[PDB]
């Protein structure tokens, strides 16, 4: 399927 | 004291660049310009404004202040500046902002900037693939894609820039080579993002404006925005979409 | 036999100006020229035109008559009419009105005036503060305004004359001095309007034309505007909103 | 192969002219020419495009191929190509087709033209008057005459060329002589239609276009457009309107 | 009444 | 609070 990631995924 | 003249286009431009995102924001008045950023309540996407000085015809501070204003007022209220009218922003007190433009005086209570959601930090994000073009171009390339699919993928190596979409019975797909491309280190990467984003983003940029994209694989893109005549710099951060199962 | 001939815009100009209004109207075509007054179904607004003789291209007549018209029906063919158009209005018979421009001949059966709502008079008010100001102007601060509230006070002293809206969380003043206004005779006076009201008279007018403001103190306000190059007088006068228990 | 390269406004011209009545068509490249034809899913409408090689700046093909196109995706597509902005489309395989333009290319697939509804024959119609004129006009008398009525009655003789709507309280009609026409032979005819067919119709042309009207009595009517600086014809027919009881 | 009528009864 | 006034209130 298809998810929109986080933004603080990365930010973190 | 807080006492600044801009013109309307360059206030325009960061209200709107701002509110595209959230409502209300701290702005911060620094020596050496105007800072402000947020995210919006997605969680997905950050937008930091930095304005220099020298864009400003007037800038006068007597310290680094910082405020917290209600963005959908503001942006409601500069509909009725025009793009080549002078704006005055002044902060005497320490609960109220002026807006002077014409013969029009627009007062609004300030928001304790400790009441609104503190702002992100500044990420440190090194990406391989560097792109700078002209944003009026990307523009029109996303607007094309908005008609294929709800999401786009940003794909870079030695072959150049590209942006696709695709859709059940079609597709579309944007190109330039780094001698179309302003700069160009054709480093590789490959992302997906959700096309409703970049068009919001999108609305703050023209033809003329220069935009640099920094894009990696499966992560967020930079996507900065330099526009007003080079008056303002909008950098728009935004988080991709992964495929699974 | 009623036979005239005037410009796109100036027909444009009085059928909006009325229709905003009433819907049916009493058109009287005297020696000097054409005139015609209406009050809206609230008992609110009036509205008074004049258009003198020489504006028109042609003007001829062989007495004073008065026309029953459903404004409705010649506002909407109007919007079919070019600015620089030029349009005849004809009456022969006395029971159909039409309306001549480019090769198109357009007709309507006439309202017999008797049984359109007899127009009310044309009052006497003797008001302190007599403003002279750029139609257009006005047109922006109420626009500003009416992003506050949905009213407005016209404020008027020795300092100058002021429109001023007050919402829960901000403010928005509008200020001209003497210096400013193409006339002032700095008359004390102080009242409350419906800024609806107000931006409904200003879709008649735009910079350029000018606008002549007495103004009272919670008595009803006298709006003269003089547009279409000085061809077209229009009259609004506005009944007040008043504060109490 | 099918290799041809036209500038926006011919390409965006006859897919309009063509999604105007239906949503997927047969496009017929032959070596004269683009043709295409359709009758709308009412059974009362068609148009009859044409488009020779001349107009394009480029047109190459190996023989005369038949495709079968979405037209309502490639009328959402064209939106994106600018007027001034030259594209190419392009058949390789027999399954999908490439249109470019910009920094941008657009693929989609085709459709088997056997699995669309036959085209209908152009029909042989010998009609009385013959009426030559500025498109933009005719436009806009429709326009005018879509304030009044639904339908519209198309009237010639000697005397000229006529179109006229009723309303219950008032009517409208445009009229021309010969000296007003570009051409006109004073055929008698006389013919109702409906209102929206014409306005649909004329959303395709402008001032500068010509107009060929082939009218007879209570016969389908002949609009031949000729658009684009006379780089394309766009044919529509439309059935008449019949009066009974 | 008015009726529309249908284009194939010309090419008929 | 805030009402409206007539116009015949003052042509009156």
């Amino acid at each position: 399927k298809t998810t929109q990631s986080t933004l603080d995924s990365f930010f973190k | 004291m807080i006492d600044v003249i801009m013109t309307g286009e360059l206030l325009k431009t960061v209200t709107r660049a701002i509110v595209a995102l959230v409502s209300e924001a701290r702005i911060h008045f620094l020596e050496k310009g105007l800072h402000s950023r947020a995210v919006d309540p997605a969680n997905v996407a950050m937008v930091i404004v930095d304005i220099p000085k020298d864009s400003f015809e007037v800038y006068n501070i007597d310290e680094e202040k910082t405020i917290g204003v209600d963005m959908d007022r503001i942006f409601d209220i500069s509909k009725s500046i025009s793009t080549k009218d002078l704006v005055e922003l002044i902060v005497e007190d320490e609960s109220t902002l002026k807006v002077k433009f014409g013969s029009v005086e627009y007062k609004v209570a300030l928001i304790d900037p400790s009441a609104i959601r503190k702002e992100p930090r500044i990420p440190e994000l090194e990406l391989p693939a560097k792109i700078v073009m002209d944003a009026g171009e990307f523009k029109k390339a996303i607007a094309a894609a908005d008609k294929i699919s709800d999401q786009v993928i940003f794909r870079s190596d030695k072959e150049g820039f590209r942006i696709e979409a695709k859709g059940d019975v079609d597709s579309i797909v944007f190109h330039m080579t780094e001698t179309e491309l302003i700069e160009f280190n054709g480093g590789e990467a490959r992302s997906m993002f959700s096309v409703d984003y970049l068009k919001e983003f999108c609305k703050v940029a023209g033809s003329g404006d220069l935009l640099t994209i920094h894009l990696g694989t499966n992560y967020p893109v930079r996507l900065v925005f330099e526009l007003v005549g080079g008056r303002a710099k909008v950098e728009y951060i935004l988080a991709p979409r992964i495929e699974s199962e």
